[PDB]
RNA sequence: CCUGUCAAACUCCAAACUUACAGACGCCGUUUGACGCGGGGAUUCCGGUGCGCGGGGUAAGC
RNA sequence: CGAAGAGUGCAAGAGCAAAAGAUAGCUUGACAGUGUUCUUCCCAACGAGGAACGCUGACGCGAAAGCGUGGUCUAGCGAAC
RNA sequence: UUAGGCGGCCACAGCGGUGGGGUUGCCUCCCGUACCCAUCCCGAACACGGAAGAUAAGCCCACCAGCGUUCCGGGGAGUACUGGAGUGCGCGAGCCUCUGGGAAACCCGGUUCGCCGCCACC
């Protein structure tokens, strides 16, 4: 199905699953990515920030993530960065697949909403910022626009 | 107080002190109370009534002051609880104070118990209180025959010092008998 | 005291507004009206704010537009500063402008009608469409530029 | 509503913040009102009895006699004038 | 300062936990006065589908009736220490538990004005062995 | 301990706002009688649109 | 240690701790007559049904105030002939 | 209030902690079961009778702000949200300006270790 179906705050908050049932499991792997037994103790950290609120399914999640993180090995199966996707999809959605008779859908996805300028990924690295590239693949992968952000660098 | 949410009780049921659930059927009355409260030494008779910033004691009387008219034995048996409920009784009539119902707080209903009597005295008093002579003392333990006899198993004096050697409920019967007309502070 | 003058029409105004300009007694579109400094009023005006012009007139501008557009409460008598003089507790047009700059009495008080009826805007107004801030003519205005707006519609 | 009994929808005005759980105080569940006083309608979460229905919480009646312990106060619901029995509990002198 | 803090043994209670008896009988002989039977409550696997009903009894002894048990009782165990309770409490064994605490006890089991014991008035695991093993006998 | 997230059927908090009653000002009523009461006569119980807030539906001139 | 997460017949939300829960004992108010008010039916007319609150009668328990017009509250109901 | 009784508000009063106080008005712990009354077993409690002892409990007085709570100043924030208006912007979900209101979390510093009523009483 198209991100067209899903990617507006359209919808009331549907995350309660003590009433909700059936949801499919998340098609993310990982949420913390690098060398995460270490601390974000690093130099320059550098954050995805999306420009606009949108809903975006675990399936886009999972793509932009990989694409992300995948290419993220320019620095080593286990390079010295850190990564993570700080937001998880509470927002179960639904699908009406009678015609417009009782049709209330049936959960058939999750996503995550995000707010204009809440920051999706946030890496950490020292002054190898191969990353930058990572998440041009990564904005690639997901409906809004985005900003890749410098936030701890004046190592220009 | 362990957060947000937790609850503290009523300050008088932290320090266990009223019963509240008691309190509540006890002014539907809409009677003023007969507040019979006691201690180890002395007993307490109060006629309470309700106010906008706390109840009103409009009379009272307390064994200590039952000495003023006569008294020379101790202040903690059923002699002088029967006293005391008839002097604040007797106080409470002058007040204007007419009717009233038994407020004995923590205290035990047990049948011959010191607030039953503080209550026969106030009742004697003249004020009109709902209650039981079935379960009011035998007026003889009242006046305080059932210490009397128990002197009499005597081997040594009861009181030490105090007064009298065998005791004399007949003290009371003098009390009560100067206290049912005239004296000052009534 | 501010003069409160409607600029906008009825028609899809919401009807407490248009209530509450019936209460400051404006019940057409460019009736004016004085209504003194209140809690009260202020509150009124407020509900008001995108449908009028209003603010502080000068004792002259104010002066001009009594002159040239008070009524009597009932007659189409001319009100000038005999009128004023012989029907008033004051003497002339002044007077009571100033009386009711300062607050001490208002235009029904002294038997005139509480509106005062003005003319469209020469050389035309603002508009309609954005307040005083963004350019337009709704909203509260400077005295200078209240002024410039009874002015043009004396 | 999914149905229409008298407590439909009353989840939040008949609980208690939860430091006002627990018996009330007895002072107000006895206090006195005079005939022509103005009075204030809320009903106690934590009592029972003498409750009037729940949506004429908030309205501010005249307390007009009583009926046994119970009071009867009047009131203006939308354009229609009505009698509610209310025992002290569940009203509060205005002002 | 002391006097009003030496330790005091309020209550011991002997009980056992059967499960079914008449062995209030002995119960009674050894302690002085008669027991009392203990109900069980929530139903078990163990042929206990029945909450109100007679498991075991027990026996609280105070005062004289106490110390005549324990003079008699207390030879017979031997155990101390890490069998001592919080409380300066200690049980052992039929049952044996002796319950120990200081002179303003009262002020938290009447019923007006009741008050909880300070930490600082209660009773210690030391304090305890302390107390009992000066009295007749031996600690650890 | 630290670290990453949420709620139509969660709430330690908490608006704007809506609402009861009263007072004040305004407006209005006492020859245009208001507010209220009684009686006669209806029509009406396919509605629609914009705006705000919506719930369903991928959506719709749904 | 522990304001309540237990329990209170059953959905859900709400109420309850010297109790509305537990245990024990006693008891039959799950009583008769007749109303007020609200609800059913917001506003605003409409029956049966329901509830809260009175007056009268007769009672139970309690020292007594008092509590009991069924089960803590909101479902468990039916016209004329 | 050199220690009491009944309360109102019901944590600003809770939790925890330090220090002080009793020939006596007192409150207690405490001592004791002939009686009233009591233990489904225990004068533990309840109840009754009483003062040899004590201020260690409680209690009353003075105090500490680590936790919890009430309120206030500063920051967050006139941010979030929002009643009214707009031929203002945006492909659009949506945003903005003007006008009238206006949080919450959190940080920092203060406050808070109850206040008040009636009766009694060296
Ligand atoms: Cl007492
Ligand atoms: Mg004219
Ligand atoms: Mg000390
Ligand atoms: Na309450
Ligand atoms: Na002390
Ligand atoms: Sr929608
Ligand atoms: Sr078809
Ligand atoms: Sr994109
Ligand atoms: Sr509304
Ligand atoms: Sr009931
Ligand atoms: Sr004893
Ligand atoms: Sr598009
Ligand atoms: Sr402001």
């Amino acid at each position: 199905k198209p991100g067209a179906m899903y990617r507006n705050s359209s919808k009331p908050a549907y995350t309660r699953r003590e009433y909700i049932s059936g949801i499919p499991g998340k098609k993310i792997a990982q949420f913390d990515m690098g060398n995460n037994g270490a601390g974000p103790t690093y130099p320059a950290q550098v954050e995805l920030v999306v420009e606009k609120p949108v809903q975006i399914r675990h399936n886009a999640l999972e793509a932009a993530r990989v694409a992300a993180n995948r290419y993220v090995q320019n620095s080593g199966a286990a390079a010295n960065y850190k990564f993570r996707i700080r937001k998880f999809p509470f927002h179960v959605i639904r699908e009406n697949k009678d015609g417009m008779r009782a049709p209330f859908g049936k959960p058939v996805g999750t996503a995550a909403r995000v707010h204009g300028a809440n920051h999706i990924f946030i890496a950490w690295v020292n002054p190898d910022p191969n990353v930058e590239e990572a998440w041009r693949r990564a904005k690639m992968k997901v409906t809004p626009t985005i900003n890749i952000d410098s936030s701890p660098a004046g190592n220009a | 107080a362990t957060g947000p949410r937790y609850k503290v009780p009523m300050r008088r049921r932290r320090e266990a002190r009223t019963d509240y659930h008691q309190r509540l059927r006890l002014l539907k009355s809409g009677k003023p109370r007969l507040v019979a409260r006691k201690s180890n030494k002395h007993v307490r008779a109060q006629l309470v009534t309700l106010g906008p910033n706390g109840d009103d004691t409009l009379a009272s009387a307390h064994s200590s002051d039952l000495a003023e008219y006569g008294w020379e034995a101790p202040t903690g048996n059923m002699p002088s609880a029967y006293l005391t409920g008839l002097l604040a009784g007797l106080r409470a009539q002058e007040a204007g104070v007419e009717e009233a119902v038994l407020d004995i707080g923590l205290n035990s209903p047990t049948p011959g118990s010191k607030v039953f009597a503080i209550q026969e005295g106030a009742i004697d008093a003249g004020l009109d209180i709902p209650h039981n002579d079935d379960v009011l003392a035998d007026w003889q333990r009242t006046r305080g025959a059932h210490i009397a006899e128990y002197d009499e198993q005597l081997e040594e004096p009861l009181y030490s010092g105090d007064f009298d050697a065998a005791d004399l409920p007949e003290h009371f019967d003098e009390l009560r008998e100067t206290l049912l007309d005239g004296d000052i502070e009534l | 005291m501010h003069a409160l003058v409607q600029l906008r029409g009825e028609v899809n105004m919401h009807t407490d507004i248009q209530d509450t300009l019936e209460m400051l007694n404006i019940h057409h579109v460019n009736h004016c009206t004085l209504v003194p400094e209140t809690d009260a009023y202020r509150g009124m005006v407020a509900k008001v704010n995108d449908f009028v012009a209003f603010g502080e007139p000068s004792q002259e501008t104010l002066e001009t537009v009594l002159a040239t557009r008070a009524e009597p409460l009932e007659g189409d008598a001319d009100v000038d500063d005999e009128w004023v003089a012989e029907h008033t507790d004051y003497d002339d047009i002044s007077g009571l402008a100033f009386a009711l700059l300062s607050e001490e009495t208002t235009l029904r008080e002294q038997g005139l009608s509480p509106t005062l009826r003005l003319h469209p805007p020469r050389g035309g107004h603002d508009g309609v469409k954005h307040p005083v801030k963004e350019g337009g003519q709704l909203g509260k205005h400077d005295t200078e530029g209240i002024d410039d707006l009874l002015e043009a519609m004396r | 509503p999914s149905s229409n009994g008298p407590l439909e929808g009353t989840r939040g005005k008949l609980k208690n913040k939860p430091r006002d759980r627990g018996t009330s105080p007895p002072q107000r569940a006895v206090e006195e009102f005079d005939d022509g006083e103005k009075v204030h309608l809320k009903i106690d979460p934590s009592v029972p009895n003498g409750r009037f229905h729940p949506r004429f919480d908030g309205q501010t009646g005249t307390v007009e006699g009583k009926q046994g312990d119970a009071y009867k106060v009047d009131i203006v619901d939308g354009g229609k004038e009505k009698t509610i029995i209310v025992t002290a509990a569940h009203l509060r002198r205005q002002e | 300062f002391h006097e009003m803090r030496e330790p005091r043994i309020e209550k011991v209670v002997v009980h056992m936990g059967i499960g079914h008896a008449n062995a209030e009988d002995i119960l009674g002989e050894i302690t002085g006065q008669m027991p009392v039977r203990t109900k069980a409550k929530r139903t078990v696997g163990e042929f206990d589908i029945r909450e109100g009903d007679p498991i075991g009894a027990k026996v609280t002894l105070r005062d004289e009736m106490a110390e005549e048990f324990l003079q008699t009782a207390l030879p017979l165990a031997e155990l101390a220490t890490s069998q001592f309770d919080d409380t300066g409490n200690f049980s052992f064994g039929l049952d044996v538990t002796v319950n120990l605490v200081r002179p303003g006890y009262r002020v938290a089991k009447r019923d007006k004005a009741s008050r909880s014991i300070p930490t600082k008035h209660r009773l210690n695991p030391a304090d305890a062995v302390a107390f009992i093993e000066s009295t007749y006998d031996v600690e650890v």
